[PDB]
């Protein structure tokens, strides 16, 4: 049911900024936390931050608080209030920020268990 | 040997269950007049030798209270007027920085074929542009219902009671954290006086903690779990909107009256709150003392402000005298603690078009309050959110964290009085 | 002493078996949002009570608090001695150790009553 | 149906005092007495005394009343019917006549006529 | 920190294949197992130790506690060839690739 | 055998009289459109049950399934022999043949109880 | 069949001015009035 559709790959010079969107559909967006994970080529998955869509509270990993800003866009259709679309804005792109960024959804309704059961296809950001 | 089963009816044994609690009050939107009169003799039976397992994070009384308050909100907005004819092009001007506006608009009268050019004052957070042309913030999303100006937004003590055949179990452990086996347990029929205070970041007018200041979470290592710290000594906060506002009735239809902000009588000032910088320093010191017991006696504990979200969470969002405040809290959480008259001021903004919860498609216009609003309340708890060299930031939103801070002591059980056990007893022929 | 409602919850099964009328009183009385939620509770309380009074009626224990039966205690249910039950365990512990076999006993307490009065209808058939 | 582990073999000399521990588990510690019993070389077994962790009350034989320190802690509850307790034993005028193995023993029942009866024992501690 | 052993693993079709996951501290039971193939997104196999996700083949199994966790595969097939991450909260493991 | 709920509906009155606790169990438990229609049913079920338990209480049969009384069988109600009732007719046939006189018997079963305990209050008046 | 049982030898104190049946009837009729005006049409466009 749950399905996350991310944006296309990005080519940015150092110092530039990139916007990554994550379209959701098929589940109550406001009751499931959306995380953000990245994976450099060869390295393991690294956590950037999450955002609780009901009100938009955020929390980041090591260092991402100064450069990453996580927002969202809730639905307002009185019949389709499930879906939403989060956004990850990264400023000051360093060359080591080149990785595959993932949009993750927690399975727990309302609560948080970090058990990511709905992922986006991935977005490859390169900084050179 | 000779052992036959024997039936015992009325034995002390219960099962964990969840039923529909009911409310009890003494003598408002929460309709506490409709609850059964709170008994003047509250029987509290202490259960000696008993030890019960609690889990304030699976507690269903919080899930029931959360939906009961929302059900009460939608109930006390049905007979009130709909402000949909207000969704019209507004001609707004600044009032003689640039926060509260002065808007005029053609309005329907009591005759269906007559217009009228009336004016009203709106805060900035209620209007958006397209003399400059404006519009109510909700018009492109939802209809709007003006709250009935007789019901009060005052938290009245609510008592949740279990039906006959069920019971509630309290926890007399002065240092009881969220979960675990409560050593001293007692049974009650109704919970204590719980004030349904809808707050944010700072738990207002709540119950204190005996002995030392407590701190609770499901998994304190999980940063996505809001930390529910509850003080033992209250730090006092005074809030006020000092503008002497006026209410103006506007007949928008036969029996339909829109209550508008007429004009400000006297000075135009800033809505704000005060806490004692001393009593808040020692209260942050007690909180910082219990934060090392599971984070490290050497690591640093830092306090910062919110890092994003909506106005309802990025600021101390509460109610004062009937108007909804939104207080900047950067002046409270800006301290880094090492291994080893005063007054803070919080610039609050005021909003009238509020979606009480995350409700989609429903908005409410809080009518203006005449006079000078000032309310005195205690901040007795706090809702933190660590980062993850350990820094903590306030926040909240999920309104069940508020009810969970007062329903941690309670738990619903179901009495099952039928017990079968053997003895050397048999019936005759 | 008068411990109160569920007072002997942590006491031995022998001590609690003397304080049964305490929990028997508050099983039916007590120790438009919530007008339909209150009425929903005033109906549930009676139904739970009438079920417990239904089983007591089909076991021959209608009106009894301590009721002796004809079903002998199967040692498979609990192979515990008598003095290690009533002077050691609590009624909360006992309900756990007999959780599985609790449904078997309720049926045995029924036909031992229907056969009993069927024998009594023959006892008075002369 | 739990364990009653004790301390080690602390061999001192006459005149001093010795403190022997008794840490319980597996059972509700406050529901049963803790009897203290010794089998010395020179006599058989001798009953010293028991103490009620709930009532805080103490009863001990007149042969050891002016010698024995008998105290208990308060249980740290583990589950609904389980806990972890601690019972302490000391002796005053210590001699070589008191050399022997010492044990703690949980009481038998919670009522009746054999309430304090040493039922569940520990492992023993070798004195001087 | 999350450490998986072995880092690489030689596998044959039809074997009993299992991979360990260790933790720097006490976790309890909320450990999550993921399967990641090149070019595709990760796939949640098991969550909270031994709660297998719906739709996953019943051959996958999970066990463990405290600081040691397992991911057992009985009767391995040609679909179970990928790197396997174990996740506690936000720390994903490096993985263990099969071939 | 275990026929089930109403299993002996077509069996003789003597055979069905042994399977009474089967139909006694499912008389109170079971074998916002419909929130007010469901609650309307959960109240009706208790009222029908308490009426049947009310008559059993004022006849002295409270707690009884087979209950012997003092009212002698008027042959005007049914002039059928004993072995042509319990070994021939079904309980459904019997309720039809005694449809009219069923209200007369319910009153006779009442005063035969109030006079009985009034005699017992005198039996213990010494 | 309206059963009217006469209570012989009985004498009861009445007070038609504290009688609650009147306070209940008074609010029952008003409750019936507001009930039979819900599905009916609103003549607010007549205010012209
Ligand atoms: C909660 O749980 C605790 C622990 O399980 C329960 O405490 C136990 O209660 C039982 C019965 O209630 C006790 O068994 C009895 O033991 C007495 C021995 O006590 C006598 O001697 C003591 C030492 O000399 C002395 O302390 C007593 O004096 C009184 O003063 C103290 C002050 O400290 C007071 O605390 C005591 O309570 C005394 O009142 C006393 O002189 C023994 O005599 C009893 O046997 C008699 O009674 C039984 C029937 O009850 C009968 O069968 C016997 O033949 C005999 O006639 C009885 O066995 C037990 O010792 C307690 N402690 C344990 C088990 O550690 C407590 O009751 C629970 N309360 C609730 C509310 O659930
Ligand atoms: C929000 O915005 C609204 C506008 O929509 C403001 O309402 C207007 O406020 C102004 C003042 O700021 C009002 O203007 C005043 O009108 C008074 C009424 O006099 C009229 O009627 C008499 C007949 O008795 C005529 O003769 C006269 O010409 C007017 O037509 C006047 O008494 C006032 O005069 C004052 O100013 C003049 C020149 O400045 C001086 O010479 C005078 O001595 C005197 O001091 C003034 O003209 C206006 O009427 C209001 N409009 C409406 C529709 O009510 C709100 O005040 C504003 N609120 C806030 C908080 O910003
Ligand atoms: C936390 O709790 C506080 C107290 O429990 C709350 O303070 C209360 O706030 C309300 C509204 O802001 C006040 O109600 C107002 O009362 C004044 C008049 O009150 C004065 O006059 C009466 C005479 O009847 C007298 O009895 C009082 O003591 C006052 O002297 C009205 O003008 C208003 O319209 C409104 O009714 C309460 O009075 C006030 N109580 C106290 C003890 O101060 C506080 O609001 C709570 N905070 C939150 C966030 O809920
Ligand atoms: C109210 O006052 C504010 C403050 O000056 C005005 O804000 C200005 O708006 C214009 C757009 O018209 C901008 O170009 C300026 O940069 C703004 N200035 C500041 C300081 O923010 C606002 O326009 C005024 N509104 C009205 C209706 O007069
Ligand atoms: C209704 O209008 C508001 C105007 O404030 C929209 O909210 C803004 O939308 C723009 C772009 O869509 C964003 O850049 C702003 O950040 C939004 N502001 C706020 C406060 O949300 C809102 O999206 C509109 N709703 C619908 C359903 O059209
Ligand atoms: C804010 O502060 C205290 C609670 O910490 C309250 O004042 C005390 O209230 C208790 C019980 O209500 C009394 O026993 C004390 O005597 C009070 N102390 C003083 C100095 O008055 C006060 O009511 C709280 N206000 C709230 C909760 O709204
Ligand atoms: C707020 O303003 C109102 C007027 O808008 C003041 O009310 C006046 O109070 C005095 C008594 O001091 C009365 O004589 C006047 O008749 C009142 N005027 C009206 C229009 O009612 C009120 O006193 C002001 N309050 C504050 C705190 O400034
Ligand atoms: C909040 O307001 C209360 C009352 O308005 C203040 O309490 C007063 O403090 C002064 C100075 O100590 C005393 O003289 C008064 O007697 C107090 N009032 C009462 C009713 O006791 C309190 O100091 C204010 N606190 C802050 C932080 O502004
Ligand atoms: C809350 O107050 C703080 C200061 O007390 C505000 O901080 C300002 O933040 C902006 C960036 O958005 C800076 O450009 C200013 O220099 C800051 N001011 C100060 C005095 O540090 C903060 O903006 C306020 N919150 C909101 C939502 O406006
Ligand atoms: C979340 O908290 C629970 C309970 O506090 C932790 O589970 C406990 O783990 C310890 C350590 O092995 C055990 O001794 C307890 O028996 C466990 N209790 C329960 C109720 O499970 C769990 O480890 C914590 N999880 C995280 C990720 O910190
Ligand atoms: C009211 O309508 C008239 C009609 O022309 C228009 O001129 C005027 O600007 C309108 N006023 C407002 C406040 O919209
Ligand atoms: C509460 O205390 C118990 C035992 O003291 C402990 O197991 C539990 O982890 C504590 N709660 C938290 C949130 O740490
Ligand atoms: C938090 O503080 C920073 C710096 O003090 C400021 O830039 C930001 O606007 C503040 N945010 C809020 C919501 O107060
Ligand atoms: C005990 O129960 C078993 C089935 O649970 C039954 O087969 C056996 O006959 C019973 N024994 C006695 C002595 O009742
Ligand atoms: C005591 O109980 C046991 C069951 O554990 C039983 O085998 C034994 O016969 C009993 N003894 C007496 C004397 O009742
Ligand atoms: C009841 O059945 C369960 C089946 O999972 C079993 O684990 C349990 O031990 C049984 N109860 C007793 C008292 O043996
Ligand atoms: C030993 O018993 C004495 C009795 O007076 C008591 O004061 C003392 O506290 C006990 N020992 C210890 C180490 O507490
Ligand atoms: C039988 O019933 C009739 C009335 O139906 C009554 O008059 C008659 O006395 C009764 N006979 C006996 C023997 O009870
Ligand atoms: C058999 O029943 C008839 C009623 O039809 C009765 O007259 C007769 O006396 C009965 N005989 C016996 C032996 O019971
Ligand atoms: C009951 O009364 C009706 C009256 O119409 C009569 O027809 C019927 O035969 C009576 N029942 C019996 C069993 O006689």
């Amino acid at each position: 049911r749950a399905h996350l559709v991310q944006s296309g790959t990005a080519m940015k010079k150092p110092g530039a900024s990139v916007r990554v969107s994550c379209q959701t559909s098929g589940y109550t967006f406001t009751a499931h936390i959306l995380f953000w994970f990245r994976q450099a080529p060869g390295r393991g998955l690294e956590w950037v931050g999450w955002i609780k869509p009901q009100y938009g509270a955020v929390n980041f990993g090591g260092g991402f608080r100064d450069r990453v800003t996580l927002t969202r866009q809730l639905s307002q259709d009185p019949d389709d209030p499930d879906w939403g679309i989060a956004y990850m804005d990264i400023r000051g792109l360093k060359p080591d920020d080149t990785a595959v960024y993932y949009c993750a959804r927690d399975r727990s309704y309302g609560d948080s268990s970090w058990a990511l059961d709905a992922w986006g296809q991935g977005t490859t950001v390169v900084v050179s | 040997e000779n052992l036959w089963v024997t039936v015992y009816y009325g034995v002390p044994v219960w099962k964990d269950a969840e039923t529909t609690l009911f409310c009890a009050s003494d003598a408002n939107v929460w309709a506490t007049h409709a609850c059964v009169p709170t008994d003047p003799n509250p029987q509290e039976i202490h259960l000696e030798n008993v030890t019960e397992e609690f889990n304030m994070w699976k507690n269903n009384m919080v899930e029931q209270m959360h939906t009961d308050i929302i059900s009460l909100w939608d109930q006390s907005l049905k007979p009130c007027v709909k402000l949909t004819p207000l969704c019209v092009t507004l001609q707004c001007t600044n009032v003689t920085r640039g926060e509260l506006k002065n808007c005029s608009f053609n309005m329907t009268t009591e005759l269906r074929d007559k217009k009228q050019k009336v004016y009203s004052l709106f805060y900035r957070l209620d209007v958006v542009q397209i003399n400059k042309e404006y519009r109510l913030i909700n018009c492109n999303t939802s209809a709007i219902t003006q709250a009935c100006p007789k019901v009060s937004f005052e938290p009245i003590p609510i008592h949740y009671c279990a039906p006959a055949g069920f019971a509630i179990l309290k926890c007399k452990d002065k240092k009881f954290n969220g979960t675990g086996p409560c050593p001293s347990v007692s049974t009650v029929q109704c919970t204590h006086g719980i004030k349904p205070v809808v707050s944010t970041q700072l738990l207002l007018n709540g119950s204190l903690a005996e002995e030392e200041v407590m701190i609770r979470s499901e998994n304190i290592t999980n940063n996505a779990k809001n930390i529910l710290v509850q003080f033992n000594t209250p730090v006092q906060i005074n809030c006020t909107r000092p503008n002497n506002n006026t209410r103006k009735s506007i007949r928008i239809g036969p029996g339909q009256a829109f209550y508008a902000t007429g004009d400000i009588i006297g000075d135009i000032r800033q809505a704000h709150c005060n806490v004692s910088k001393a009593t808040w320093n020692e209260t942050l010191g007690k909180v910082v003392k219990q934060l090392r017991k599971h984070f490290g006696n050497n690591t640093i504990i830092r306090f910062a402000n919110s890092s994003g979200g909506d106005l309802e969470v990025t600021t101390h969002s509460f109610n004062c005298g009937g108007e909804f405040f939104y207080c900047n809290t950067s002046g409270l959480f800006n301290s880094t603690w090492i291994s080893n008259n005063d007054s803070i001021t919080l610039p609050c903004r005021i909003k009238q078009i509020i979606n009480m919860w995350q409700r989609i498609g429903q908005a409410m216009y809080a009518p203006p309050i005449q006079g000078v609003i000032r309310c005195v309340s205690n901040i007795t708890g706090l809702i933190l959110t660590r980062d993850g060299t350990e820094t903590f930031r306030p926040g909240g939103g999920d309104m069940r964290d508020n009810w969970r801070s007062e329903l941690y002591k309670y738990k619903v059980v179901k009495i099952e009085p039928l017990g079968v056990a053997p003895t050397r007893c048999k019936r005759r022929v | 002493v008068f411990l109160g409602f569920l007072g002997a919850a942590g006491s031995t099964m022998g001590a609690a078996s003397m304080t049964l009328t305490v929990q028997a009183r508050n099983l039916l009385s007590g120790i438009t949002v919530w007008g339909i939620k209150q009425l929903q509770a005033r109906v549930l309380a009676v139904e739970r009570y009438l079920r417990d009074q239904q089983l007591l009626g089909i076991w021959g224990c209608s009106g009894k608090l301590i009721c002796c039966t004809n079903v002998p205690w199967n040692s498979s249910w609990s192979n515990r001695n008598l003095s290690e039950i009533w002077d050691n365990m609590t009624w909360l512990q006992w309900d756990k150790e007999i959780s599985n076999y609790t449904q078997i006993i309720y049926g045995l307490l029924e036909e031992s009553q229907n056969q009993q009065e069927k024998n009594e209808q023959d006892l008075l058939a002369l | 149906q739990g364990q009653l582990v004790q301390s080690g073999a602390t061999t001192t000399k006459p005149g001093s005092s010795v403190k022997i521990s008794c840490k319980t588990s597996g059972y509700r510690f406050n529901f049963y007495h803790i009897n203290w019993i010794r089998q010395t070389a020179g006599r058989g077994p001798e009953w010293m005394g028991w103490i009620s962790p709930y009532s805080g009350d103490k009863n001990l034989a007149p042969a050891f009343q002016d010698r024995v320190n008998m105290t208990t802690d308060t249980e740290v509850p583990v589950t609904s019917f389980t806990s972890t307790g601690a019972a302490y034993m000391e002796i005053r005028n210590l001699t070589s006549d008191d050399t022997g193995t010492y044990f703690c023993a949980k009481g038998l029942l919670r009522d009746g006529s054999s309430t304090w009866l040493p039922y569940l024992w520990g492992q023993g501690t070798l004195l001087t | 920190h999350v450490t998986q052993s072995p880092s690489s693993l030689s596998v044959s079709i039809g074997d009993r294949v299992t991979i360990n996951c260790q933790t720097s501290q006490g976790v309890g039971s909320d450990l999550h197992w993921y399967q990641h193939k090149p070019g595709r997104a990760p796939k949640l196999l098991i969550h909270h130790t031994s709660s297998v996700e719906d739709g996953v083949p019943s051959r996958f199994s999970g066990s463990g506690f405290h600081t040691s966790f397992n991911l057992t595969i009985s009767d391995l097939q040609a679909d179970d060839i990928a790197t396997y991450y174990c996740q506690v909260l936000q720390f994903f493991g490096r993985g263990s690739r099969l071939h």
